[PDB]
RNA sequence: AAAAUG
RNA sequence: UGCCAGCCACCGCGGUCAUACGAUUAACCCAAAUUAAUAGAUCCACGGCGUAAAGAGUGUUUAAGAAAAAAAAUCACAAUAGAGUUAAAUUAUAACUAAGCUGUAAAAAGCCCUAGUUAAAAUAAAAUAACCCACGAAAGUGACUCUAAUAAUCCUGACACACGAUAGCUAGGACCCAAACUGGGAUUAGAUACCCCACUAUGCCUAGCCCUAAACCCAAAUAGUUACAUAACAAAACUA
């Protein structure tokens, strides 16, 4: 009939082997589409074990040098005025703009953290948004 | 899950990022291998254990033609098919997975059964899923109604393609002689 | 082609940082006799009280303001491997859509 | 809060003497335990004391 | 398979047997490829490929299962426990 | 090539620790109006960590201090003296419901 | 509180 | 024949119920050999030590062994040994009040030189803090203060050296309280037990012994790994 084995290995070695065999004389129709079109990985079975000791999960934290300087936008004015839009994929929140003036002030040849703060805090006034330090 | 770690992006924030690369480039064969077990008269059933969308899984499943199952599944509804279902029926040939976690949050049962059974299995697995089962899996997000509407289009335009091209290719076969 | 790393650089939630304490906009979807779920967007829906100040004015689709406090609420128990999943999000009602 | 867990029982990494020793394991169980009823007790002792104390005067 | 009576017991061994099917790989259809020194529950095996001339001098029960498989050349030596199912 | 990888730096939004509220001080056995608010007003226990709220060094610290000027004659054992009665709450255990 | 054996 | 006669290498068989006892027929295997007994050859562990036999109560060291790639040493809290001190309770002892106090499911016995309150040395022990997890090699240690002080520029290692809870022995001192033993009172058919009362050895200090524990966390020491991989349960499986 056929092969109910799950550990054993995966779905199409237990019909190809059947088949070669001669067991399966009837050949299913997805296994032409799986020998055109395989998968990245063979659906074998492996179990999940626990990770015990040091060892540690290899994915790696997602963060990028704009986060530094959002950091000190949400501790010194905290949440924009403007709320967080995460319908529009185009949205640009105050603290993007703050960032934006961030990078263009590194650009202009300023390294001192002050310098590149105040001014871009001072430089939104200049476009008209409204910043609620908090104390 | 242990088993995602090839299949994420990074960490944000303690909320982990599934990256869309191999999302994409599994999704490719997945809609692929979808649509050709359609052309080839395959009976494809769209299994989903989650009480917030099951109604738009049965729509979709009836515009596309395909068979549905969103309830309770049953014990020995796949391996003791002579006597759940019928006398004599036909297993269906492909199962794609729409949400792989029940309301337990455990793995299905169809997801054992088709790999009892050799039944292929299409599925979207979540960072908490389990893809070693899942002949076709593809890393996404199955919370979001967005992205469960974005896959669940997607699968019922593979499967119209497959079922049309499938007729004009018969009507040609008709002028063939 | 634009890739992954290009546009989660500028997804709007990856210029949220921290779900902590922030303003979003979300938009009602289901209703219930006294329980409002509203998709505020990131992964889950939240659920909140429909206040006693302008009541009947929250129907399906109104788009409210939330102060987000988490984007999923997890923890852990004794004896779990893994997180007890609550498979929403925590955020409380301050208006709707004041413009 | 909830007390700390850390070096209290006995395995193998643990260098240090057991500090707590679980008569069944701490696994969070999936059900919670039924509520007790409580001890019924005779009521108004004091006004049968009053009551009495006529039928001894009188 | 398991029954009160014997031939109910015996005809659900044949017919649940057939369902749990493996594929031996062979070589040259009479030896394995490779010697296997396996560690199951608490039996030992220890099975070496053997020459054509040399057949089937395994136990008494592992003679049985690879006569079935179409194992025509082998050697075979189990140590610890000697459980039939393990 | 992509220049808009993320780069494996330090958490930017790490939040401060929280102190307990005599981090940086000065704990002393002389200070009988500092010990007794962290006693109890009717029976004098000590009150835990659960109760008070301070990290793992303050609250060994209060408790040798008490220790000491309850033997050295500062401080009473069996109760808390009336002068400091009403010096501000930091417990958080409440008993009149 | 009490209370053995087959 | 019927637990009788009797048979067997192990399991075991003997029911007016025997393919196992005695006889007949039949059958199987050897063969001028066949059985019985005794000797032999072979057969235990290159396997394990939490629950089946096994991690020795602890540390150091001699002999001896491995140094195979590189790093380290040391900090809140109750180690230990001396010296000094006592917050609550308890008691010897006085004063006022009462005829009862203690005792258990209930009683009896005991004490009425008894009980409550107000004052009170000596001895013993060290509430809460402790939902803390530190010190010491282990046993062990958490009332306060002072002194001395917690080896190794850090591998393993005894039958050698030094410790080693409680219990027990000797000499001197102490004795509030608890209590083996003992004597009374309960229950029981019996109770030389569990229940109540009194008291002794003993628990306390100094000096000298004894060297035993379910000395258990039943998991040996040193540097590691999360690879293969769940006899069962339990604290997951393993390397040199
Ligand atoms: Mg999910
Ligand atoms: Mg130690
Ligand atoms: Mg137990
Ligand atoms: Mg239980
Ligand atoms: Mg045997
Ligand atoms: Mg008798
Ligand atoms: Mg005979
Ligand atoms: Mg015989
Ligand atoms: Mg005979
Ligand atoms: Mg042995
Ligand atoms: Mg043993
Ligand atoms: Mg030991
Ligand atoms: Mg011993
Ligand atoms: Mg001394
Ligand atoms: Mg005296
Ligand atoms: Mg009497
Ligand atoms: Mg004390
Ligand atoms: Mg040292
Ligand atoms: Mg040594
Ligand atoms: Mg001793
Ligand atoms: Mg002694
Ligand atoms: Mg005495
Ligand atoms: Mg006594
Ligand atoms: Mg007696
Ligand atoms: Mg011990
Ligand atoms: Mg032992
Ligand atoms: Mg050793
Ligand atoms: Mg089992
Ligand atoms: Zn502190």
């Amino acid at each position: 009939a056929g092969s109910r084995l799950e550990t054993v290995g995966s779905i199409f070695s237990r019909t190809r082997d059947l088949i070669r065999a001669g067991v399966l004389k009837e050949k299913p129709l997805w296994l032409d589409i799986y020998n055109a079109f395989p998968p990245l990985r063979e659906p074998v079975f492996r179990r999940p074990r626990l990770r015990y000791g040091k060892a540690k999960a290899a994915v790696q934290d997602i963060f990028y040098h704009e986060d530094r300087i959002r950091a000190k936008f949400y501790s010194a004015y905290g949440s924009g005025p403007k709320a967080f839009d995460l319908f529009n994929p185009n949205f640009k929140s105050t603290c993007q703009r703050f960032v934006e003036k961030y990078i263009e002030l590194q650009r202009l040849g300023e390294t001192d953290e002050e310098k590149l703060f105040v001014e871009a805090g001072k430089a939104l006034l200049a476009e008209g948004v409204t910043l609620r330090r908090v104390g | 899950h242990r088993f995602m770690e090839p299949y994420l992006f990074g960490s944000r924030l303690g909320q982990d990022i599934i990256d869309l690369e191999q999302t994409a480039a599994h999704l490719q064969l997945a809609l692929n291998f979808t649509a050709h077990v359609a052309y080839r008269e395959g009976i494809i059933l769209f299994v989903s254990r989650h009480r917030q969308f099951a109604h738009l899984i049965e729509t979709t499943a009836r515009d596309c033609g395909e068979y549905a199952h969103t309830r309770y599944f049953k014990g020995g509804l796949l391996t003791n098919a002579p006597l759940l279902l019928g006398p004599g029926v036909r297993l269906p040939d492909l199962i794609i997975f729409l949400h792989t976690l029940n309301n337990v949050f455990e793995p299905h049962v169809a997801v054992r059964d088709a790999a009892k059974m050799n039944i292929p299995t299409v599925g979207i697995v979540d960072t908490n899923c389990n893809p070693a089962l899942i002949t076709y899996p593809v890393p996404g997000n199955d919370d979001s109604p967005p992205a469960v509407r974005l896959f669940c289009r997607l699968f019922q335009v593979a499967i119209s393609r497959a079922k049309e091209k499938r007729r004009q290719v018969e009507a040609l076969y008709r002028l063939q002689g | 082609v634009e890739s992954f790393a290009s546009m989660l650089r500028h997804s709007p939630l990856t210029q949220m940082g921290p779900a902590k304490n922030k303003l979003v906009i979300g938009q009602i979807f289901h209703i219930v006799e006294d329980d409002l779920y509203i998709d505020f967007g990131g992964k889950f829906h939240c659920v909140c009280k429909r206040p006693e100040v302008d009541g009947e004015k929250y129907q399906k689709g109104t788009r409210v303001r939330l102060r987000l406090l988490d984007l999923e609420l997890t923890s852990r128990f004794l004896g779990a491997t893994t997180d007890t999943t609550i498979l929403e999000a925590d955020a409380v009602l301050l208006g709707l859509q004041e413009s | 809060a909830t007390p700390s867990l850390r070096g209290r029982l006995a395995r193998l990494g643990n260098p240090r003497r057991p500090i707590l020793k679980p008569n069944k394991p701490l696994i969070l169980a999936n059900h919670v335990g039924e509520r007790r009823r409580e001890k019924g007790e005779a009521t108004c002792i004091t006004e049968m004391s009053v009551m009495m104390a006529c039928w001894k005067q009188n | 398979g398991k029954a009160t009576e014997r031939a109910d017991a015996f005809r659900k061994a044949k017919n649940r047997a057939v369902h749990y099917l493996h594929y031996i790989e062979r070589y040259e259809d009479h030896t394995i490829y490779h010697d296997i020194s396996l560690k199951f529950k608490r039996t030992h095996i220890k099975m070496k490929k053997q020459p054509r001339g040399y057949g089937l001098h395994c136990h008494r029960a592992i003679m049985t299962i690879c006569r079935l498989i179409g194992i025509k050349d082998l050697y075979a030596k189990v140590s610890g426990s000697v459980n039939m199912l393990n | 090539s992509n220049e808009d990888l993320p780069v494996p730096m330090e958490n930017p939004y790490k939040e401060p620790l929280k102190k307990c509220i005599l981090c940086e001080k000065h704990v002393d056995y002389k200070n009988v109006q500092l010990l007794s608010q962290f006693i109890s007003p009717f029976t004098g226990c000590i009150y835990g960590r659960h109760i008070t709220g301070l990290c793992g060094k303050k609250q060994k610290e209060i408790t040798k201090a008490i220790k000491r000027a309850q033997i050295l004659g500062f401080m009473p054992v069996t109760y808390k003296d009336p002068a400091y009665l009403k010096d501000p709450k930091v417990c958080n255990i409440k008993y009149r419901e």
